[PDB]
């Protein structure tokens, strides 16, 4: 139902958020480098923009529901993991065009190829914990 | 200063990997400079066998990824921390 | 003799040691380098493993013989990481690049217990240990092994079983 444009850009945003809370930098200056510099002629300019302003302003909102669901991990928290619940948990609290098992198998998908072999079942465990109590509705 | 630096990052064990590129990030911000990176690789998966008897009549996956760190404005502090610091064994830190 | 007994380098060789010992009033050698001594294995520990040095892991005892054989122990303070399997790593992978550096020796990364008859029953990896009667105040302790596993706990000259012993 969706082009492999929106798959691109939602892949580059991972790898742009990452880069993001590991370099620690400015945000806009990232972006600006991100998207003059790298591969983003198959990518969406809007879906990219407006992920990463929600995943900015939501930083603390999304620590804080992080929050409860850091005690029975045995290992500490990870940056990757982070980076996948926060926008897996951003694509499943104000997108509205983005349906719900569609952006739970993206999810899965990012936290599959990119976490770990053995962290997406955590990512999938607090997306089952968070998604419900954000979406009622499921959508 | 050789300003146009590339490097690329191997990661077998991601925490160990994502460690070695945080001193990375602090050993390139104390000298002046800014990093940027890693801009990570998908799951990059390996072809090795075992060692083991065969059957009369382990492992397969092998979870690799890679990192990027352009610098094209580095200084000389930044170079001579880069020739000064000590690494885990095993790891690669290869300065394309 | 801080050396590996076959190291011969070359003008241009980046290589790694320890500064151990020092004497700053004498005119001659004054800054003691080894890369033979366990205190390298304990710092190749630390540099390898993070959470040893993020309190979660204890290592308090080592000994090695260079290039043959070596015992190290280790004990977890979070009972959620396993130290011998987190030490270990995956696959031996980690340790066998301490084995790059050592030159095949083999480590035995073993679990500590304040019990020492446990302790060594713990500490024989690639050996099997039936029974052990401590008797502290003669200073022995009496360890049983199984028939057939004679060669592989004892091995050359009886010194691992000695390094367990250190």
């Amino acid at each position: 139902m969706k082009p492999a444009a929106r798959r691109r850009a939602r892949e580059c945003a991972v790898q742009a958020l990452y880069s993001w809370q590991l370099s620690q930098n400015d945000i806009a200056d990232v972006e600006y480098q991100f998207l003059a510099e790298q591969d983003v002629k198959d990518v969406d300019v809007l879906y990219f923009r407006e992920l990463l302003a929600g995943v900015a302003t939501n930083t603390a909102y999304l620590d804080g529901l992080m929050k409860p669901y850091l005690s029975r991990l045995l290992e500490e928290l990870g940056q990757v993991e982070k980076a996948v619940l926060r926008i897996a948990l951003y694509e499943l609290s104000k997108r509205s065009d983005v349906p719900y098992k569609v952006a739970i198998n993206e999810a899965i998908e990012l936290a599959k190829s990119f976490g770990a072999e053995d962290s997406h079942k955590f990512v999938n465990g607090v997306l089952d914990k968070a998604a419900p109590v954000i979406r009622p509705n499921k959508k | 200063q050789n300003q146009r630096i590339r490097i690329r990052l191997k990661a077998f064990d991601h925490r160990l990997i994502d460690q070695a590129t945080a001193e990375i990030v602090e050993t390139a911000k104390r000298t002046g400079a800014q990093v940027r990176g890693p801009i990570p690789l998908p799951t990059r998966k390996e072809r090795f066998t075992v060692l083991i008897s065969p059957h009369v009549n382990d492992q397969y996956e092998i979870r690799t990824h890679l990192r990027l760190v352009d610098i094209v404005e580095p200084t000389e502090k930044t170079v001579d921390a880069l020739m000064r610091l000590d690494l885990a064994a095993g790891v690669d830190v290869q300065i394309s | 003799e801080d050396m590996l007994p076959r190291e011969n380098f070359r003008p241009g060789d980046r290589v790694r040691g320890v500064l151990y010992s020092v004497r700053p009033e004498a005119r001659g050698a004054q800054l003691f380098v080894t890369r033979s001594k366990p205190e390298m294995l304990i710092e190749l520990f630390r540099i390898e493993v993070p959470e040893i040095g993020e309190e979660v892991i204890e290592i308090k005892a080592a000994a090695r013989d260079p290039g043959s054989r070596a015992k190290i122990a280790v004990k977890t303070n979070d009972k959620r990481i396993d130290p011998v399997g987190a030490c270990v790593g995956m696959r031996g992978a980690r340790v066998q690049a301490v084995s790059t550096e050592l030159g095949g020796e083999r480590i035995d990364i073993v679990l500590w217990d304040d019990n020492p008859a446990q302790f060594v029953i713990n500490a024989m990896a690639p050996a099997d240990v039936a029974s052990i009667v401590v008797d502290e105040d003669k200073h022995t302790m009496d360890i049983a092994v199984e028939a057939g596993n004679l060669a592989q706990a004892i091995g050359r000259n009886g010194q691992n079983v000695r390094l367990a012993s250190q």
